[PDB]
């Protein structure tokens, strides 16, 4: 559950991401399926080479995704439903996947922004996705 | 563990790092990411606040010398379970520390990489840091399983 | 999250448990502490010998506690705040453990209640169990 | 592992178990109580309600195959990392199962023995088939760490 600060310090981060939420979903997406290559198991289609096109749409994708998120942080279940029927119902992710890919997002994000990323903006954000996770492995409607 | 080319890459890369800075660094990220490692050290003083714990004195201090654990184990990477085997019984017998929080403290050593390094520590960077890390995190677990 | 039917689940397997609450949460701390005694180490101050009066009378609070939250499905973070509390801000205690409590007591309500404790409620329990949990482990206020 | 006098009695308890049913049981509940355990079953067939699981003919047999692994593992206790080296490597190799699932369907399985057995399944035994099953799921998780 996040208080306040938290709700807080994920819309301040989020912020700083700026026009570049797209680039660090591809960029998070990348180092996950690098560093944890059973990961790419749920692409068999997906072309994966180094630089793919297709990864860094799925990247937007998985961004505009998080973005939406911050915007709803008192009812993540209502606004991500539809994401939990495809990634619970439909695709059936292991959880332990979702911490990988959320471990490869603080990466991405500490990377890009030395200077925001504190250590209670890296405490709230892991709390967020942790939380973001939950919905969408949950099978709930 | 790696090859041959990435003991290599990891290696000269581990040479950059400023042990002091960054295990400081990631011990306080530590207790203030997953505040219940907090109650491990809880003769350290105040970490009520993330201030307080990452300008505890003493964290710092502790950090460094899990970094210079860390530094050793970079120089046996093919004999990590005998290197930390000892370190292995104290966190077991000793100190009662569940090893799901020895892949946390690894994760957030990783993450306060890139925080310092920026587009150096590269995907490529980071995936063979993953394999440092997991592996000493299983030696670390090694008196359980 | 739980859907409407897991919340049903709840309230009707923890109705079965009934006035047997109390025993049953005295019976889970046994178990917990008897298959995973490093949880013992939470419990330094109490006499944790078999049947201890103090072990029995701490079961019953963890029951009440409980018969709280499945009264309060739809908003668990304002139900047990002083809890979370206690177990997050003063005892720090690890997530582990309370997995650790929710198995015993799965393996408690399985034991006296066969024929109520189907997979579907079984699953219910789980979920429950996990939110609480969560609860009881995140600084939120 | 356990004590001769332990390994006795969780012998004999073993023995009162019906292992077709208890494994189709536990296979059955691992699938409806951590759903996405069912994407490796999913050339099983309809999985989409409790009921149809549990029913499921291959669960069932399926099940049975589980059990009887475990049955053969209760003969095997002091060489449990042997006893599983090729369903380690399969489970990892071919299947790519997290290995956190190896505790689940070894807690499940508990589950199921408690439900079956009710009072039988003291509190003393079932913490022997604790260390039974988190022996198994690290002998399965061995080729990882
Ligand atoms: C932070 C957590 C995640 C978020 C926000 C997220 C978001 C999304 C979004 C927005 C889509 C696109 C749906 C559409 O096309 O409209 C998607 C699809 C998908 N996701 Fe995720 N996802 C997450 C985690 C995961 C994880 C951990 C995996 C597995 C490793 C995964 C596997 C997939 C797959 C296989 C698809 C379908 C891709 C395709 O066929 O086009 N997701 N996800
Ligand atoms: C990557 C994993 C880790 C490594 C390499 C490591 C390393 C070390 C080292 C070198 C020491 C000092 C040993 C000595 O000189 O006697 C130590 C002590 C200690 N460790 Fe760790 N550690 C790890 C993970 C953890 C975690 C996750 C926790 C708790 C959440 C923890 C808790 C402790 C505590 C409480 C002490 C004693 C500190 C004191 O004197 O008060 N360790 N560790
Ligand atoms: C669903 C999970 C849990 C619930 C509902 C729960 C509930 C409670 C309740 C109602 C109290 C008493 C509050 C009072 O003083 O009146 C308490 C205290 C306490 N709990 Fe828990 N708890 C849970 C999990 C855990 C776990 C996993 C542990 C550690 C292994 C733990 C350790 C403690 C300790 C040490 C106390 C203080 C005991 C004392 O001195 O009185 N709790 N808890
Ligand atoms: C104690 C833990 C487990 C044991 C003893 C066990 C045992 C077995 C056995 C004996 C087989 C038969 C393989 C053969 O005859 O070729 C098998 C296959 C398999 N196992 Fe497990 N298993 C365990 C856990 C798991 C878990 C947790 C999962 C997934 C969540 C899983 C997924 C599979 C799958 C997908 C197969 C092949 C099924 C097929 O024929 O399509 N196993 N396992």
């Amino acid at each position: 559950v996040l208080s306040a600060a938290d709700k807080g310090n994920v819309k301040a981060a989020w912020g700083k991401v700026g026009g570049h939420a797209a680039e660090y979903g591809a960029e998070a997406l990348e180092r996950m399926f690098l560093s944890f290559p059973t990961t790419k198991t749920y692409f068999p289609h997906f072309d994966l080479s180094h630089g793919s096109a297709q990864v860094k749409g799925h990247g937007a994708k998985v961004a505009a995704a998080l973005t939406k998120a911050v915007e709803h942080l008192d009812d993540l279940p209502g606004a991500l439903s539809e994401l939990s029927d495809l990634h619970a119902h439909k695709l059936r992710v292991d959880p332990v996947n979702f911490k990988l890919l959320s471990h490869s997002l603080l990466v991405t994000l500490a990377s890009h922004l030395p200077s925001d990323f504190t250590p209670a903006v890296h405490a709230s954000l892991d709390k967020f996705l942790a939380n973001v996770s939950t919905v969408l492995t949950s099978k709930y409607r | 563990m790696l090859t041959a080319e990435e003991k290599a890459a990891v290696t000269a890369f581990w040479g950059k790092v400023k042990v002091d800075e960054v295990g400081g660094e990631a011990l306080g990220r530590l207790l203030v990411v997953y505040p219940w490692t907090q109650r491990f050290f809880e003769s350290f003083g105040d970490l009520s606040t993330a201030d307080a714990v990452m300008n505890n004195p003493k964290v710092k201090a502790h950090g460094k010398k899990v970094l210079d654990s860390f530094s050793n184990g970079m120089k046996h990477l093919d004999d990590l379970k005998g290197t930390f085997a000892a370190l292995s019984e104290l966190h077991c017998d000793k100190l009662h520390v569940d090893p799901e929080n020895f892949k946390l403290l690894g994760n957030v050593l990783v993450v306060v990489l890139a925080r310092n390094f920026g587009k150096e520590f590269t995907p490529v960077l980071q995936a063979d840091f993953q394999k440092v890390v997991a592996g000493v995190a299983n030696a670390l677990a090694h008196r359980y399983h």
